[PDB]
RNA sequence: UCUCGAGCCCUAGACAGCCGGGAGGUGAGCUUAGAAGCAGCUACCCUCUAAGAAAAGCGUAACAGCUUACCGGCCGAGGUU
């Protein structure tokens, strides 16, 4: 249903492709606050219970790119 | 004697509380 | 084929076999017209959970599909190095 996670970043993000290595080269950043509503486009997508958990999920590819967090 | 299987059968006794061994071993307590 | 020894695993059920489960984010990012475990490069993280790799071996034009890991059951005594 739901666009996957992937683009959803980089919508909130301001880039469009990702460093050729992740962690080690930072493309973006995003608030906490950012994350968490990502955690609820995707609320089906997920199998998390509470919206906690939901962003460990989202909140997975993200460092895995260049997305930092303040 | 591991030591998962110790942890195991505390975490179901837990579960109880509020593999089928080990559910037994539980249960048995 | 016989005999002797050492390490480790096992009735909290080992070894093998057979049956069942092998699930979501997500076809990871990059590369590319495309590549989705499985061309290459890099990363290799978390949910549900008794398990289940950012995927070990085939397979595909790429998918699909078939299995491994991993968990559970049946079985019941030694097994393995």
């Amino acid at each position: 249903g739901v666009p996957p996670t992937a683009e959803l970043i980089k919508d909130e993000a301001g880039f469009e492709t990702g460093s050729g290595e992740p962690q080690e080269d930072f493309v973006a950043d995003l608030s906490v606050d950012q994350v968490k509503q990502i955690a609820e486009q995707k609320h089906p997508d997920l199998l998390s219970y509470d919206l906690t958990n939901a962003a460990k999920e989202v909140v997975g590819t993200c460092t895995s790119l260049g997305v930092t967090i303040e | 004697i591991p030591e998962w299987k110790q942890e195991e059968v505390d975490a179901i006794v837990e579960m109880i509380e509020s593999r089928n061994t080990l559910l037994e071993r539980a249960l048995d307590d």
